[PDB]
């Protein structure tokens, strides 16, 4: 009924519920910066501060997901996460930080991926619950 | 061829899946059937099977003084030999020549197969009523409120004393909860269900019953044993009736009852039942008495002398154990049928945990919006 | 034959279930039945188990000095022997000849076994002693004071060792309280302050009375001892009337007065009820007085010595104890003689919590109305 | 008356503080003395007291067929009447006329008065060895050290995980300690010491013994009772010897033993002992058998008829209970001789608490000095 | 008279303690003694309890076909009856006539009762399940993450509800763990994975052997069943030699191989040792095979029918069970059949503590060597 | 005789005590501001301080009243909860409903709020009383 | 052996062990101030700060002593504390804060009182311990 | 096979790891200061930073070494404790015993301290090993 994997799925679900709004805020900040003197400079810098700041959470939570799904024997789900891990590794290797088109495209793709992994985890958990 | 009288008692003797389309020894099937087959292979004779009229084994009437059943069939020429679960007794040995027991057995105990391991999702609240859980919750939030107030309007002593009283309160609360839970677990742990008859003689919660009338209660009667004497005394003063009608009645009433009733019957039938649907029964207590079933035959006969040898040969070759395995377990509709805490006892805890976490995430998101938007944009 | 006169009193004289379907000595059963059987075996005679007419044991009239009861039967020749639970006295011996007692007894104290007391508003303190609680409180306030001193008397190495030792202390206190509470809840040992008659003499909360007409009443009236005289003075001046008209009346009164009454009666009947349903009774203390039931026989008789010797023969053989265990304990029905936690057990916790919280609020409010008032006005 | 033969057994009959300066009935004193005084006041005669030669009551030899003791003194004119704890028996009733029992009694049990409530000062560490307490202490200080280091040289993640592992560790530690303590307390709580004989028949830790030879073991022998049969079987297979020499031997060996030995003797002597120094004994188990002591007299006499009435009169007037009180309790060198945790079980905790507090005050004082002096002055 | 031949085997044939001081039937004692006594009472004759010379039960030579043992005595007329624990077989029946079995039995499994296992290095996890532990770990890290988010993703109302729910969670977890551990420590229920022969068949850790020369060996050699054939294959290829030369040898081997061996023998002797000292044995499972001990008598005899009927008379009377309970359980010595906490029970705790602490130190050190290095170089 | 409601009521009245104190302090603050309505600088500083305090004493009202409401909701008490609802409705109305004019009505508003909270305190007390004994 | 009063005595002992050094520091500060420009002004003000600061502890600890000895049924000891309580109350009523002679005299008397109450509590505790 | 000493030894070596790191960092710090021995201002700032760090890395030595000593004292191990005593004696000697001269010997002092603490780490390891199995 529980199997201890429904817990990992619930955790990842509650966490992606925030990741999705985070990516939404990313897309909204991009649409707002699309305007591209001191007023605009500050309006851009205050937001770039938060943006450049909010990097670590993504890596942390993705590591959490991978670890939990490795220890919960949910192998079929880990393979659907490792590509984003390699992507983040290549980003840390070389990340553009010309710089807006690719940024918005990666943001949109990552948002779609998060919102689909939401449903994936939800269905997997629903099936794991009633597998009795 | 040679007549062979028997009785239709399962699983010793039974009918094929289609008894209307059969004529001959192939009609019936069972342990006793293969037994008689081996007996014939030993003594080398052709035999013809038959059933008893009265559907009984044998006994005397206080007025007729005439044996009935297969016993009478043998004594009165109606049967050449008997092959069935014919209990060996002193009265019957006086009129016929029993062979050595092809199957030893005795009285047994039966109970409901315990699988009641379905815990309530929110069972962890059982140690104490919701009447206290809600008090706990509201006291927590009220104390948080008072602490916030004191630290707000007076930026300490009040904080110190509220912290101390809260420490005292949570101390006593966790202590009470832990102690009640430990009592529950311990009590549930030190319950030796049954291992013998005395386990019941020294208790009265679980009643035990027998058939309305048979060799069982008779054994209980005229029993010097203090344990069986007490059991007979109890059952005789039983209200409602521990004694019941045909086996099926006791079987069903103990099936429905969780653990409040037990049925005393033969060990062999108890084994057969335990290996039959719905596989919700078992036998644990060792056999109390000790008797056996044997092949009967007319006194002045030649087969008994030639039959005891075959019986012993089969008992030594293990063929009898093999046949019993075949007709009790191999033919069993039930293949073969802890201490720590399972997650089910705590599921609700993680549920409410994830609930609080999601609620906190929502609160944080709405606050971040209501702040950043309202300040920078608005 | 012999005129075996007796009276209907259980478990001595009882009518079998099939009494209407029977006519003879087989009718009656009980203790005195087997007693008379053994007596006849020892002496070898025939007898007819008759019964008394007046339904009384024995006494004489104050004005007509006529003997009513079995005494009237034996003295006036209406009978020949009285195998009944007859009490021995000086008056009865002056007219007839008894035998050596076969059953010694004395007045006892019947009560209802202690049931779960009130939840004990301040029960959470029971596992420990008030002294330990006050010590804990003083330790808390003193450690708070010390910590307050290492902040102003100095800017740590003081809050470190203090923190560790306080951690140790609170740890051990938590563990001790939890363990003691778990032990209290797991076994639930029940006891009462009534282990003798001296207890009832000193206390006056729970009452105690006796049948308003009998030997126990006369005894308590007499026996000018510092204890029983006190109890007689009590019961002579006590409202409502503790006395009763029949035994069952007092038993029912005790059953409906769980912790407000206690009956006095022969220890034999007390042990009897203690084994009968609803099993909500118990005998306490020991036999206050000493008496014995003995056979009776007219002054001038012949069986006197015979029975006087047979009684001792049996008492030495270990037979009267057998019959007693049979008709009291073996026949006994009460051969046998966890829960969640309710709020009433911890109400004091929340009471103290709310008290301290309101005190803290008042303190903070006066501190505010002083500090801000002084800062504004000055 | 009139000669009166008795025996020097305490407290029934004893000598005044100075028996060398006394001549007459005033020499002796005891229960039986006042008993004979009341008997004389009733029947109105002058009597002269005497002691038996053999220092025994009475018994036959398989070869002499001659009663010894006071029994022989009576049968052989050496005594006019006997007033002593002369056990009533069938064999003796056949040669003399016993009066009704002036004192009923029976076999009893004796044990060591339990007062072992002296706990070790540092007992609270008993649940687990110092081998673990030292580990706890050093791990605490080492973790504090590592936290200080991490927060010093890197002003977090490491702090987070050390806090989490410390949480796990302290969780498991306090849980283990509390669980072991609860087990100890519970076990120590559910130990019903004794309430009757069967409480011993079903156990073997506490041995029970009797005198080398007497009516006690004889009663145990020729005993159909299963409980007493098992007890006799055990004592017969006892190694070392449960049976012992004169009472004093058993008394002393059970006095020294804490709770490993019990002595079966008469209830009356057990009462006398329980009311004597060093007041370290008691009697709980109700009387197993039931017998009584009576006044003997030559068969063809007139006093017995005139003595039974006096005995019954005194038993009704309670004078016998009064004398027993006088000579067992009023003359008793012992006047009359829980669940929570006492402070003694926790003293060491408060000791170390005060130690740490004083050490902290010292540390703070020296630091305040070393700072203020060195900075302002130096 | 009769030639009652038998053999010295307890508790059937035993020599009384005073055997040297006696000469006659009073010498021997045990089960078969009382059995022959009852038989003589039923038949009414005289007998002399002789003994076998070869000290064997009975068999024949392979080449000389000479009967050795009691069989040789009865067949060759050297005796007249053999009341001994003789086993019934086909060969013996072909030469003589047995009686209906009076004691049914079969091979059993003797072992040493489960002693306290190794402290269980990772035992502190036993009260709960690995799944619950991992759930707790994930809850801790997830709550840490959340708290980390309400600090940067927002400046609370988030750390309040989260704090309360985490307090609730950790509270309940503490209480559950403590309660389960206390229940584990209080009762200490001991069990083993060996409840049948199938268990020994599947596993191979603990060995099992039989006397290298006897009937059990021949049986296991035979009985081509999927189970016993596996065990025979095992024991035929198993080092060191599990087989033994005598019973006591195997018993001692089991005693010195607490958890490495298990012996097979007649259930009767097994129950016997189970009641003898040092009480470190126990019988498990049930009788694998089925056999019975029965009287013997030459082929052409006269007592055959008499004893054949007397055996059933007794078995129905409830007497053989009496004698068995007498010579096995009543005579039984093991009628009866807390501690502090050692470090070995919690070693894993400190192992994990040190591991995590070293990991934290390494993490802090690399963080320092990175942060300070970057801040200096840049 | 606890019923889980006596504790709730006594907690509610404990909070209503602080509520009464805040209301009386507001009475006195508005009285002193009426009286008043570098001396100008001192008056400006004092009015700034008092207004800062008042703005800091806003959340407590909402919190304690919502707590009363939810508590009596879980306690299933519809005999006094319905009486607390109107004040919550007015509090939510103040958002899209709300310095010489604001105080004109704020005086009477605070007076009536004082009387209301005091009445509710006494009602909670009596209810705790005749609920604790039954 | 313990009686729960030995605990109060131990606590008061450990607390007076610090009170005595506090009064010693008082007398030492007085002897140092006995000197009676900017250097001296500061050297006096920094010490007067701590002095005027360390008032509350005395009242707090004396209230603690009185409360503990009232709840521990040690009446004979409370009467030997109530006079200092009334003295402190009169001080709070009117305290000089011409101002040095009386200050040093009260300091010396209070120090003597504390150091004698030390021994009083110590002996009372020693007697309460072995009253078995 | 625990004897309470394996835990103590493994804790001691865990601390000795940080000890080794501090010693190696001091080696490298003194090496860079030797190399060095607004460029002047930058060098002054760097040397101030390194000296501040060193002064902040003083208490750890005393603390961990006193801990080793007291731990092995309560563990009743006189086969290695006597070996740690001399270092404590030198530490107490430094008070009344102790920038181009101080480093001259401090170099070799830190080198020998590194070798000493490393040797002690290995000894603690081997002792924990042949104490955990016995």
């Amino acid at each position: 009924a529980f199997t201890f994997a429904a817990f990992c799925y619930m955790l990842s679900l509650v966490l992606c519920a925030a990741l999705i709004f985070f990516a939404i805020w990313h897309i909204i900040a991009f649409d707002e910066l699309r305007t591209d003197a001191r007023e605009r400079l500050r309006n851009i810098e205050r937001i770039c501060f938060l943006l450049r700041k909010l990097v670590l959470p993504e890596y942390s939570i993705h590591s959490l997901f991978c670890i939990m799904f490795l220890c919960a024997q949910e192998w079929l789900t880990l393979g659907l996460n490792v590509p984003l891990l390699f992507y983040h590794f290549w980003r840390y290797f070389h990340c553009p930080a010309d710089t807006l088109s690719y940024c918005q495209k990666e943001a949109w793709c990552k948002l779609a991926f998060y919102l689909l992994s939401f449903f994936y985890y939800l269905y997997c958990m629903i099936y794991t619950l009633v597998s009795s | 061829t040679v007549v062979v009288t028997t009785i239709l008692e399962s699983p010793y003797v039974m009918m094929k899946k289609n008894h209307e389309m059969l004529e001959g020894n192939e009609r019936y099937e069972g342990y006793c059937v293969d037994l008689a087959a081996e007996i014939a292979k030993h003594c080398g004779f052709k035999y013809k099977l038959t059933i008893v009229g009265d559907g009984k084994y044998g006994a005397r009437d206080a007025d007729t003084k005439i044996w009935n059943g297969m016993v009478g069939e043998l004594v009165y020429g109606k049967a050449d030999i008997a092959i069935a679960p014919l209990t060996i007794t002193l009265v019957r040995e006086e009129v016929i020549d029993f062979s050595k027991p092809f199957m030893s057995l005795g009285i047994s105990i039966m109970i409901k197969k315990p699988q009641k391991s379905k815990p309530g999702v929110f069972s962890f609240l059982d140690p104490l009523a919701y009447e206290i859980w809600m008090c706990i919750v509201f006291a927590y939030i009220g104390v948080s409120v008072v602490l916030f107030l004191v630290s707000r309007f007076s930026p300490s002593l009040s904080g110190r004393i509220v912290g101390g009283v809260w420490w005292f309160f949570t101390l006593i609360i966790i202590s009470s909860y832990t102690a009640n839970l430990a009592a529950f677990l311990t009590v549930e742990r030190m319950v030796s269900p049954i291992e013998s008859a005395e386990d019941l003689s020294k208790q009265t919660e679980i009643a035990y019953g027998t058939l309305d009338s048979g060799s069982t209660k008779e054994f209980f009667r005229r029993s010097k044993i203090a344990v069986f004497d007490k059991m007979w005394t109890y059952m005789r003063s039983a209200e409602p009736s521990v004694f019941v009608r045909t086996t099926a009645e006791g079987v069903a009433r103990v099936r429905k009852s969780k653990g409040k009733y037990a049925y005393l019957l033969e060990s062999t039938m108890n084994e057969y039942i335990e290996q039959r649907k719905p596989c919700d029964t078992m036998k644990v207590g060792g056999n109390l008495d000790s008797k056996g079933y044997g092949i009967a035959t007319p006194k002045g006969s030649s087969l008994g002398n030639a039959v005891n040898l075959a019986v012993l040969k089969l008992n030594e070759q293990g063929l009898l154990d093999k046949l019993k395995n075949k007709w009790w377990y191999d033919k069993g509709e039930c293949g073969s049928g802890t201490s720590a805490l399972s997650l089910s006892n705590v599921a609700g805890v993680f549920y409410i945990l994830v609930g609080g976490l999601g609620l906190a995430m929502l609160v944080a998101l709405i606050e971040f919006c209501y702040k950043s938007r309202a300040e920078a944009k608005r």
